[PDB]
């Protein structure tokens, strides 16, 4: 995940992140929280979470037997709703 | 009410289709024939909203096949040990049920003429071997139970009505195949295309069928006592072998025209499965039909004589 | 470009690797050529993955398969040239669709899982 | 072959009988002409 | 009841574990429902190639043919399952069901059963877990299973 | 025009044969077992009956050499030949011209 | 070609976009102004670690099968 800070154009633009074993499918932000929390999904079976500053892995989210092709975050950031080649929507509480 | 009646009906076909044969569940079984008549009237005069109805048939008709097959296996499960050769000699469940009702009619020459008229699908030789089994096997003793006689009469009724429903779907699809699968229609014919799609259910599924298995679709069940080998040498027979595209060319080429023909039918049905319902072009099946014509005329024309 | 419709389509390098696996499994008898035998492998479910051809015409006859591949959840790619594909399958006549099947005793199994993994990368 | 075949099903395992009639139904060939024998016994067979 | 995701999970579970028999058991059940029933005998052949004629797979063959009403074929497959593994009890259950429908004499089967003393299988273990059949003779266990 | 035999005639004559086999109490001939007692000797009789023609001519043609080759392979491998024979009796309904 | 099209329908909309993104740029950056003005390390870092701990403590809640093929698009509606 290439996190580009475009507020600084000539210095420290990119903060690179190592997301998933295989490629990255969808990336989302914590929305109403004012960002500061990111959530990413990819063809690795894990859905992982990040912060807007450290940009590090806080934890890995299991629950997908197979590829994770889509992800979306609740506006209030409480619950996560995703879908994948498992052909089933999933929640996180 | 079609959308109200139909899902519950398909659910019923799932229930009894899941019910194993030799376990009768007669009360639950008789509840199908009201839904059979219901689907007959929904099908016959409605002629409205086909586009929604096509996937519904693609769903139900395989369940209809497994269901009539189930009634067949349960029915022979009823006739077991009384006249066991009847399944081996009579392949079809329709011929099976009707001919059985005829053996249980009891009401000689009127019998030989009567199963020929009522069954109507029985060839002379089939009648011959059937009569052989009547002498060497059929017990001609009164049935074990009159309640068993009423049970098998009921099974005859539900199997007959169910087959009439399948044939009705075959006629309705037979009407709409022009817009359904235009390539297969132009390539073979409306009736035979309707029989292929009818036996294979969804056009998607008939595209999921390889070209090698299409030739045997519709083939009367292979029977070791019946003769097979023909001068054309074709062992598949079946629907497509009865098409004009084959039968117009000489006896030597029927085999190659059968293999090539089944291939082009598979490809054509795959194109029709890929195309939207609104925009369809027959040009592919057209140039393929031209190619098959070239193949048949080349295989028909022998090689020119060599200089001695 | 080899048609607007057909997707995904690999590059020259990955195409080279995939065709290498095509010839290899073809030497191990783990491959099934043709659209009909590809369909049979998909229905049986023993297919590791599906290769198809971009330059083939018409494209629809190869476009019936991707629906079946997405049904069985099996990966598939499009090599650009059917001539190169069948040439890799060991047939002079150009082949459109080939299928790498499953063998638990196969020595190339790891190669098939690697190439298959890159295919799943392409699928999207 | 139908009557004959049943009469053989009386004698032998119907596998053997169906083999017999299946062998009596073949493509008979002479020079540049070919047909099938549907009707009548083929004498050249050993079990004939 | 929806067998689509079941088929998917079977395919993936075979990709990870082709050798295990129980997966081919559940798949043979899926194709036993007959939503397709196009590829069937070839799926039995594949199950016998992968599982190498496992008694569970053979049993599932005899249960599928049991749902095809043919007690000669299903009886044959159940007997083959006996020869592979005797101590597996579901074989005996589906036996006494098939002999119950066809009508053959079961006495020798009771003899080989008392010689067998089978405890194995999901249905049999379930019988032991029903707590009413906890301590009782295997004969009346079978009687209550039928 | 179909088979000349009518179901009435077939009924009568087949009833005659069945009534005869029942009156004589004739046990039907079983398919040859996997292991049959006189099996090898029966195979010998067949092969010798086939070699009866070829013991004479000193000059064999191609087809005769193929047949005699088959027969010699039948002496060399009776188990493989007998199993090849039982396979055809159980299976093939389609034969070469 | 570079800068070739006129796009008449665009200019009327594009000026609505310079007004729109202009005012929401000033308003948004003003919210940022109040935020960076009023934060501090204590409830900033503690709340941050709290939320991150929550996400790290999330676990699969439920799942619902939908379609015969995989589910490509998953989007939560507003609220």
């Amino acid at each position: 995940i290439n996190v580009w800070d475009i507020r600084k154009r000539d210095e420290g633009q990119l903060n690179q992140i190592l997301a998933h074993r295989n490629i990255v499918t969808q990336v989302r932000f914590s929305k109403e929280d004012g960002g500061k929390k990111l959530v990413s999904c990819g063809y690795d079976n894990l859905i992982n979470v990040y912060s807007s500053d450290t940009w590090l892995k806080m934890g890995s989210l299991a629950g997908h037997t197979d590829k994770i092709i889509s992800l979306d975050i609740s506006n209030n950031s409480h619950f996560l709703v995703s879908g994948g080649w498992d052909r089933s929507i999933k929640l996180w509480n | 009410n079609p959308f109200e009646i139909l899902p519950e009906s398909i659910e019923l076909f799932r229930t009894l289709a899941l019910i194993s044969p030799d376990r009768l569940s007669l009360s639950e079984t008789a509840q199908i024939l009201p839904k059979i008549v219901d689907l007959k009237r929904i099908l016959q005069q409605q002629e409205i909203d086909f586009i929604k109805l096509l996937p519904f048939f693609n769903e139900i008709i395989p369940l209809i096949k497994s269901n009539i097959k189930l009634m067949h296996n349960f029915l022979i499960s009823l006739y077991s040990r009384r006249f066991p050769e009847l399944s081996s000699l009579i392949p079809s469940p329709l011929q099976y049920s009707k001919v059985i009702s005829i053996l249980e009619n009891e009401n000689e020459s009127d019998e030989l003429f009567f199963h020929l008229e009522n069954k109507a699908k029985l060839t002379r030789e089939q009648i011959l071997v059937l009569t052989m089994s009547m002498k060497t096997s059929f017990k001609n003793k009164e049935p074990l139970d009159i309640k068993t006689r009423t049970q098998i009469l009921e099974a005859n009724s539900i199997l007959e009505n169910l087959w009439k429903l399948q044939e009705d779907i075959g006629q309705y699809i037979a009407s709409k195949i022009s817009i359904i699968a235009p390539n297969v229609c132009f390539l073979v014919g409306p009736e035979i295309a309707a029989q292929l799609i009818a036996h294979a259910g969804g056009v998607l599924e008939f595209s999921r069928i390889p070209s090698c298995n299409i030739a045997s679709i519709g083939k009367n069940k292979h029977l070791s006592h019946e003769l097979h080998t023909l001068e054309s040498g074709v062992r598949q027979e079946g629907y497509l072998f009865a098409s004009d595209m084959i039968q117009k060319f000489p006896v030597s080429v029927h085999k190659q025209m059968l293999r090539m023909l089944c291939a082009k039918v598979s490809l054509a049905a795959r194109v029709d499965a890929g195309q939207k319902n609104g925009d369809r072009n027959t040009v592919l099946a057209h140039k393929w039909k031209a190619e098959l014509s070239k193949k048949a005329r080349k295989l028909s024309e022998a090689p020119s004589i060599s200089e001695t | 470009a080899p048609n607007p419709k057909a997707f995904p389509l690999a590059d020259a390098a990955l195409t080279q690797q995939i065709l290498d696996v095509v010839q290899q499994a073809a030497n191990l008898r783990q491959l099934k050529k043709g659209a009909n035998e590809a369909t049979k492998t998909l229905n049986r479910g023993i297919s590791e993955f599906i290769i198809m051809a971009a330059d083939c015409e018409p494209i629809e006859i190869l476009l019936h398969l991707p629906l079946l591949c997405e049904d069985k959840n099996v990966p598939y790619v499009f090599v650009p040239s059917r001539v190169a594909l069948g040439r890799a399958c060991g047939v002079s006549r150009p082949v459109i669709a080939a299928s790498i099947t499953t063998n638990d005793a196969s020595a190339i199994k790891t190669q098939i899982y690697a190439v298959k993994d890159k295919i799943e990368t392409l699928l999207i | 072959f139908t009557l004959l075949n049943r009469l053989l099903r009386l004698i032998v395992d119907p596998n053997i009988a169906d083999y017999i009639t299946a062998k009596n139904n073949v493509v008979i060939n002479f020079k540049d002409m070919s047909h099938v024998n549907k009707y009548g016994l083929i004498r050249g067979l050993k079990f004939a | 009841g929806n067998l689509d995701q079941a088929e998917l999970l079977v395919t993936q579970a075979l990709q990870k574990f082709p050798s295990n028999a129980l997966l081919w058991v559940e798949q043979i059940k899926l194709f036993k429902h007959g939503n397709k029933s196009s590829l069937k005998k070839t799926i039995f052949q594949d199950a016998l190639r992968r599982t190498q004629n496992d008694h569970r797979v053979l049993l599932e063959i005899g249960v599928s043919f049991y749902a095809e009403a043919q007690y000669e074929t299903s009886l044959k497959w159940l007997e083959r399952a006996l020869k592979k593994c005797s101590r597996y009890g579901d074989t005996w259950v589906w036996l006494f069901r098939t002999y119950a429908r066809l009508g053959k004499d079961t006495v020798d089967l009771y003899n080989m059963f008392d010689q067998c003393e089978p405890t194995y299988g999901p249905e049999w273990i379930a019988a032991s877990k029903n707590v009413k059949m906890q301590y009782c003779t295997p004969r009346e266990i079978l009687l209550r299973l039928m | 025009n179909g088979p000349e035999i009518t179901p009435e005639e077939a009924t009568t004559i087949f009833s005659v044969m069945v009534e005869w086999l029942e009156s004589r109490s004739f046990s039907p001939i079983p398919f040859p077992p996997l292991t049959y007692k006189n099996d090898t000797k029966i195979l010998v009789l067949a092969l010798e009956d086939l070699k009866d023609v070829y013991a004479s001519k000193v000059r064999l043609n191609a087809s005769e050499r193929e047949e005699l080759a088959l027969i010699e392979e039948a002496y060399d491998n009776p188990h493989d030949t007998l199993n090849r024979i039982k396979k055809y009796l159980l299976t093939q309904r389609v034969f070469k011209p | 070609d570079f800068f070739t099209p006129a796009t008449s329908e665009l200019i009327f909309a594009r000026r609505f976009l310079i007004n729109y993104s202009l005012e929401r740029s000033r308003k948004r950056l003003q919210k940022e102004m109040e935020r960076h003005q009023k934060f501090n390390t204590r409830q900033e870092l503690l709340s941050r670690r709290t939320e991150l701990q929550r996400m790290a403590n999330l676990e699969l809640a439920g799942s619902q099968l939908v379609s015969t093929k995989p589910i490509s698009a998953v989007s939560l509606s507003t609220d």
